[PDB]
């Protein structure tokens, strides 16, 4: 998961 | 003043984006985990190559080592964490009970618990001993980018994109501060200082901040690197002289005088967004990873 962007 | 770090070798083998690099509390390894679902042991000195460490059914987030050097344990999107005997590379238990991806984990200084941080918007106390879950906090209204122990282990401290740090007492799993920021960028990573007295919190608006959390007072904010996009770790530097270090989105590594919030060295040579950068337990070495147009970890020795 950290490896791509998830955020806002 | 100023440190000198010097690039000493470039540790290549995983075959995708590079998540998180940790050294092993007694100085001698390197853990890195990676998208591609291993787990890689170095050694810290030579940067040699030492073994794989395979089970994860999908990519790794992060990875964290017990007091002892003798465990690693591993947060993955398979919902799991694992338990390793690193002397074999052999699963010891798998933790399950997380309902979305698993982000950040990090053993207590005791070593007898493991806290993680999940997707599923919950922090998790889990006993190392059983494998079995202790605890399931409902933490956060977002994903939980990080989770870390104080000094002793009687404090947890979290952040999420829902904007909030929050500091957890260990035992009870009770919240006893939320700290805030009106503006509410969503918080990428947090740990506990050295001494446990202060939090280094990251949000994406290319911002650290160091607070003493009990105060609820912001003390110092380090900026000029680039963090808008990804759950990038920071550290304290303490074996020389007293340093913030973190990765950035413009593929350099940032130092910056933990005082004066100058920036005092950046280090240049990686060829993707550094997502992970870890101190040595007592040497001035850095280690560095990157995405996926590099795949490389770097290690980087000062004089100061």
């Amino acid at each position: 998961a950290r490896t791509k962007q998830t955020a806002r | 003043v100023k440190p000198n770090y010097a690039l000493k070798f470039t540790l290549a083998g995983h075959t995708k984006a590079v998540s998180s690099v940790k050294f092993s509390p007694n100085g001698e390894w390197l853990a890195s985990s990676s998208a591609d679902k291993l787990i890689k042991i170095w050694g810290a000195y030579d940067g040699k190559f030492e073994k794989t460490i395979s089970g994860h059914k999908l990519g790794i987030s992060d990875v964290a080592w017990s007091s002892d050097s003798n465990l690693l344990v591993s947060a993955s999107d398979d919902k799991t964490l694992k338990i390793w005997d690193v002397s074999s590379g052999k699963c010891l238990k798998t933790l399950k009970g997380h309902s979305n991806y698993v982000f950040c984990c990090n053993f207590n200084p005791q070593s007898n618990l493991i806290v993680s941080g999940s997707f599923d918007e919950s922090v998790r106390i889990w006993d190392v001993k059983t494998g079995k879950c202790l605890k399931t906090l409902p933490a956060h209204s977002d994903p939980v980018s990080a989770v870390h122990f104080n000094r002793d282990g009687s404090l947890i401290v979290s952040s999420s994109y829902d904007g909030l740090c929050r500091i957890w007492d260990t035992a009870s799993g009770q919240c006893l501060k939320t700290l805030i920021d009106d503006d509410n960028p969503p918080v990428s990573f947090v740990k506990f200082s050295p001494n446990g007295k202060y939090i280094l919190a990251a949000t994406l608006d290319n911002t650290l901040k160091l607070w003493d959390y009990s105060k609820g007072k912001c003390l110092k904010t380090y900026t000029g690197h680039k963090n808008e996009k990804y759950c990038i770790f920071a550290n304290f530097s303490v074996t020389g002289g007293k340093w913030i270090v973190s990765g950035s989105e413009d593929n350099l590594v940032y130092i910056w005088n933990l005082q004066t919030k100058e920036i005092v060295q950046k280090l240049q040579g990686h060829t993707d967004v550094v997502i992970s950068t870890a101190c040595h337990p007592t040497e001035n070495i850095i280690a560095s990873a990157a995405l996926e147009n590099d795949k490389t970890i770097k290690l980087w020795k000062s004089d100061c």
